[PDB]
């Protein structure tokens, strides 16, 4: 019994390995959506489908 | 005559550019005041102009 409770112990700690990679997986993918918001809003303000600009008067 | 002549020419300076750069230089400062980096002007027709 001794035995089988230790490899249950080795499966969770296999399991918490699993749940490291998948946090690491999503903190990239986090900082690539960053950097496409970061793009997003600069296509936004150089777009050249703006039609806009200063008005003399 | 010379220098009555020199008096004449920097007065009529002096009023031209106070006259004339005023003018311009409100016009372009009222069109710098108007410029915005938003997503609604276009930044090179703002820069060109």
């Amino acid at each position: 019994e001794l035995q089988a409770r230790i490899a249950g112990e080795q499966a969770a700690i296999q399991n918490e390995t699993t749940k490291l990679q998948m946090i690491a997986q999503l903190r990239q993918a986090e900082q690539a959506l960053i950097s496409e918001q970061r793009r997003e809003r600069n296509m936004r303000i150089l777009s050249s489908g703006n039609q806009g600009m200063p008005t003399i008067q | 005559d010379q220098w009555a002549q020199q008096v004449l020419n920097y007065g009529l300076l002096i009023v031209l550019f106070a006259a004339v750069f005023g003018l311009l230089m409100q016009i372009f400062g009222s069109y710098m005041a108007d410029l915005r980096f938003d997503g609604a002007q276009n930044v090179a027709y703002a820069i060109g102009g």
